[PDB]
């Protein structure tokens, strides 16, 4: 489990 | 006071005297208990048959409305002239009848349809051999287990016996339970397998972690109703798996309520085990059990793990869901709010995949049709009601975005559907992103390791524009046009005609973009299938109505029909020009034409009888080659009749004469087609 940036 | 905790008991006297007995009563007139079996081994016959030999444990273990036999040894044999006495089911420390917590068995002599009782169906010597039969509603937990002889001057009961307390789990085998599962292949899997597979990556580089849940370990079932006992979970709601499971996703995280896991992301994790390095269930509960202390640590899918583990072991039948780019809505508006990028104005986040709990269950509390998987989440992120849990919500509920129904299906839906709202605040929006958030949603395949996607479960295809009406429709639950829908008419082996009604009020001149989805339910609530969807759209002049009737043939519906279904329609409309929604949803059960089956004369197993069939039209049209088929495998061959035809609400009569070359109980089925209604059936048991 990880944050992802936004796009 | 609050009867919560399954550990705590009550003392039940063993001499209960009533009134002002006089010295020198001589109890020895009525019976006493010399010994009781439960028949409990693992080998025997109630834990095979009701799937509980695999239980580390040494106590009976059943599953509510099955019965189980048990059998009573008294010094004298049992007389019914003289004797009377029952069983007693006890849980908790403030037993009562009226809560479900004291269950007093008669003796009966059959039992009946989801009641308590016991039916003697063997007698030698002093003992007697007992079928009891449990309330398919009852309690889940751990009772204690009396015998009540009932004398004049009060009840003579056994004393307190560990060996014999027992277990009543839930049953997905028991079609009177809320949890019943009617797929074998389905029960092993979510219910038996006490191994399973969780899926993590990404959408194009997919990983695959084992876990062994070991919902039958020795220490699991008891720490699982500890883990209630620990929540103060009132003993009277624990047969209700809606409270079970909403119960479940507060308790197995530790916040808000000192349960089993913390969580944990700081990629330190000191003083505790890491995430990662956690392979199971097992370690984790039996150490909060010893210890009474939350477990450090978790993330995501070891709560998930967890929580699948206290599910399954209780019997309500569970999996594990992966949703790949999953939103996190920290302003419960259904929306990732972007403000641009600006990281200390924006708050909302994306996993890269997030793992949480399907449980399955009838919704007695939500209209038809939403029964089935219930999305459950035990991992922290936002309160439900002051506490850290989430849901059950309807994933059917989640798929055409009535989230208004409990619980906290507007969180779930923004989890798997949200938009990202790319916005500029300054002394506006920018970008609209509406297939990023939840790419894929996937679990464990039956029979074996592989993926199964059910993204279509949570959601439309994206591009669809049924998406953008649930998602419409989703922000709704949060232009003077009303809309309704009738069904027209509708008996099953017909066509039928669903009328969906507009009526402008207005001077204005609207467009509506719609959808339409129709439906197989169980009964009890429980979705089947889709077996029609249709989007259209209409013109709706000013200050008028207009009805959209649409056509569903029976060749739609028949082939998927069950017994007492009943079909489940959704219909959403937007005003394009005002951007409302209109969204109504409705149920309805099919008429169902009648065929009966009558025998003139003797049903014995050598000489010639008579079957009358008869049907009467139903329908208002003329039926046209109206076939009847006769079926009986040891009363006849098969035949048939035919009708050029049955004039509207008439009835026809055909006799047919048979001799059955078997005995025993056997039975008849009669059928009729025609060029239009088909496929109406009767039955009817007949013994040789
Ligand atoms: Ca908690
Ligand atoms: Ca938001
Ligand atoms: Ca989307």
């Amino acid at each position: 489990x990880l944050i992802l940036p936004w796009p | 006071p609050p009867n919560n905790s399954n550990a705590a008991e009550d003392d039940l006297p063993t001499v209960e005297l009533q009134g002002v007995v006089p010295r020198g009563v001589n109890l020895q007139e009525f019976l006493n208990v010399t010994s009781v079996h439960l028949f409990k081994e693992r080998w025997d016959t109630n834990k095979v048959d009701h799937h509980t030999d695999k239980y580390e444990n040494n106590k009976l273990i059943v599953r509510r409305g099955q019965s189980f036999y048990v059998q009573i040894d008294f010094s004298r044999p049992y007389d019914p002239r003289r004797d009377l006495f029952r069983v007693e089911y006890v849980i908790g420390r403030y037993p009562q009848e009226n809560k479900g917590t004291y269950i007093p068995v008669p003796i009966v002599s059959e039992l009946q349809s989801g009641k308590w009782g016991a039916k003697i169906v063997m007698r030698e010597d002093r003992s007697v051999r007992l079928s009891i039969q449990s309330s398919p509603k009852c309690i889940v937990g751990k009772f204690r287990m009396y015998v009540a002889v009932w004398t004049p001057y009060g009840v003579l009961r056994t004393s307190r016996n560990p060996e014999t307390d027992t277990y009543i789990l839930f049953n997905p085998w028991c079609e009177d339970d809320a949890v019943y599962l009617d797929n074998e292949k389905e029960r092993e899997e979510y219910v038996l397998n006490d191994i399973g597979v969780i899926f993590y990556g990404e959408v194009n580089d997919i990983k695959t972690r084992s876990w062994s849940y070991g919902q039958f370990e020795d220490g699991i079932l008891d720490t699982c109703l500890y883990v209630m006992d620990r929540a103060q979970m009132d003993l009277s709601g624990r047969g209700n798996p809606i409270k079970v499971s909403r119960v479940g996703s507060a308790m197995v995280n530790a916040k808000d309520d000192e349960g089993v896991l913390v969580g944990s992301w700081d990629n330190i994790y000191a003083y505790g085990v890491p995430p990662s390095a956690w392979t199971g269930s097992v370690d984790i509960l039996l150490e909060y059990r010893s210890s009474e202390n939350p477990v450090r640590y978790g993330q995501c899918w070891v709560f998930a793990g967890v929580f699948n583990t206290f599910l399954r072991c209780l019997g309500i039948p569970a999996r594990i869901v992966t949703n790949y780019f999953s939103a996190h809505d920290n302003d419960a508006n259904l929306q990732m709010d972007i403000f641009l990028v600006n990281s200390k104005l924006t708050k909302d986040s994306v996993w890269n995949y997030h793992c949480w709990n399907e449980a399955w269950m009838t919704r007695p509390d939500l209209p038809v049709g939403f029964g089935g998987w219930q999305a459950v989440d035990s991992t922290p992120q936002e309160n439900s009601d002051g506490m850290y849990r989430c849901g059950p919500a309807s994933v059917q509920a989640i798929k055409h975005g009535h989230v208004c129904f409990q619980f906290d299906a507007p969180f779930v839906f923004a989890e798997v559907n949200s938009d990202l709202i790319y916005i500029t605040a300054k002394k506006v929006v920018e970008n609209v992103d509406a297939t990023h958030i939840g790419k894929l949603i996937v679990t464990k395949q039956i029979g074996g390791d592989g993926m199964m996607d059910i993204t279509d479960t949570y959601k439309f295809q994206e591009g669809q524009e049924e998406e953008r009406l649930a998602l419409e429709t989703a922000l709704m639950y949060g232009s003077n046009v009303d809309m309704d829908f009738e069904v027209e008419n509708a008996v099953l082996g017909k066509d039928f005609k669903l009328s969906i009604t507009f009526r402008n009020n207005s001077h204005n001149r609207y467009t509506i973009t719609a959808y339409l989805s129709a439906n197989i339910t169980f009964y009890t609530g429980v979705p089947k299938a889709e077996f029609k969807k249709e989007t259209f759209d209409v013109t709706l002049e000013p200050l008028s109505f207009k009805k959209e009737a649409v056509l569903i043939q029976a060749g739609e519906y028949m082939g998927q029909l069950l017994e007492q279904a009943s079909l489940h329609f959704f219909v959403t409309a937007r005003i394009n020009e005002t951007r409302d929604v209109l969204a109504k949803q409705k149920s309805t059960v099919l008429t169902i034409p009648e065929i009966i089956i009558k025998v003139r004369g003797t049903q014995v197993v050598g000489s010639d009888m008579t079957v009358i069939v008869e049907f009467t039209n139903p329908l208002k049209e003329t039926l046209r080659n109206v076939w009847v088929h006769l079926d009986g495998p040891g009363v006849t061959r098969p035949m048939k009749k035919m009708f050029r035809e049955i004039r509207p609400n008439s009835t026809v009569q055909w006799e047919e004469v048979c001799r059955p070359w078997v005995s025993g109980h056997r039975k008849l089925i009669a059928s009729m087609s025609s060029d239009s209604l088909r496929h109406v059936y009767g039955e009817l048991d007949v013994q040789i």
